């Protein structure tokens, strides 16, 4: 399964 | 037509698609007048797709009306006639203005990060604009599964801050279809 913790989520928000 | 992650994009478990709705409290509602209010606004195949829509989307708490927010797996539509809901039931959690944005947030994380971990049981999530409150609710395929359902209410303790003494309730689809002083004017 992908699996992504709230963190790594968040991060990825200032990227395209 | 179909959507997947760009080059260097992170792939998702599933594909997922928001719906949007708005109406009013107490209309006669068929399944094929239900399914025209509601209206689909995007679909994602990645972290960066999930993030382009809702980095651009009127936060819950922002909405006018008696409104929602749906977000589902790619091919589920957020209604109990869909087969993937037709066994299935969601836990539903109320919440006093000003709450339901940082919960919607925290909910769909969760729910795209797979911290449910209830396999393939996830159907979508909902969030519900009302006149003096909010709900937020978690659909699952199975209603009957009480491993999973269980699963699933503490993950939604794990996730979310929610006020002290705040009721989570269960509700099957079909005892949803069969439930009926004054009559209840303003939601
Ligand atoms: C998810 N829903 C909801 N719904 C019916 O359509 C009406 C409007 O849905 P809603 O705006 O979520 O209901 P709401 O007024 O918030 O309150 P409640 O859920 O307590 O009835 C309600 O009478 C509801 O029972 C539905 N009717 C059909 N046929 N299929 C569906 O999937 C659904």
């Amino acid at each position: 399964r992908i699996i992504y913790d709230r963190k790594f989520l968040m991060e990825c928000r200032n990227s395209p | 037509k179909a959507v997947v992650p760009g080059p260097a994009e992170h792939p998702l478990q599933y594909n997922y698609t928001f719906w949007y709705s708005r109406r009013t409290p107490g209309r006669p509602t068929s399944s094929q007048s239900y399914e025209q209010n509601i209206k689909q606004i995007g679909t994602f195949a990645s972290v960066e797709q999930f993030w382009r829509f809702y980095s651009h989307m009127v936060r819950p708490g922002d909405l006018t009306g008696h409104s929602d927010f749906h977000l589902f797996k790619e091919g589920i539509k957020p209604m109990w006639e869909d087969d993937a809901n037709k066994n299935g039931g969601k836990w539903i959690i109320r919440l006093r203005k000003g709450l339901a944005s940082r919960c919607w947030e925290n909910l769909i994380l969760a729910m795209l990060g797979e911290q449910f971990m209830v396999g393939e049981e996830i159907c979508g999530a909902v969030v519900s604009v009302r006149f003096q409150e909010d709900i937020i609710s978690i659909w699952n395929k199975t209603a009957s599964d009480q491993a999973t359902t269980a699963r699933i209410r503490d993950t939604l303790r794990r996730v979310l801050n929610l006020p002290p003494n705040t009721i989570m309730e269960y509700k099957t689809h079909t005892d949803s279809i069969k439930m009926p002083g004054p009559q209840r004017l303003l939601f």
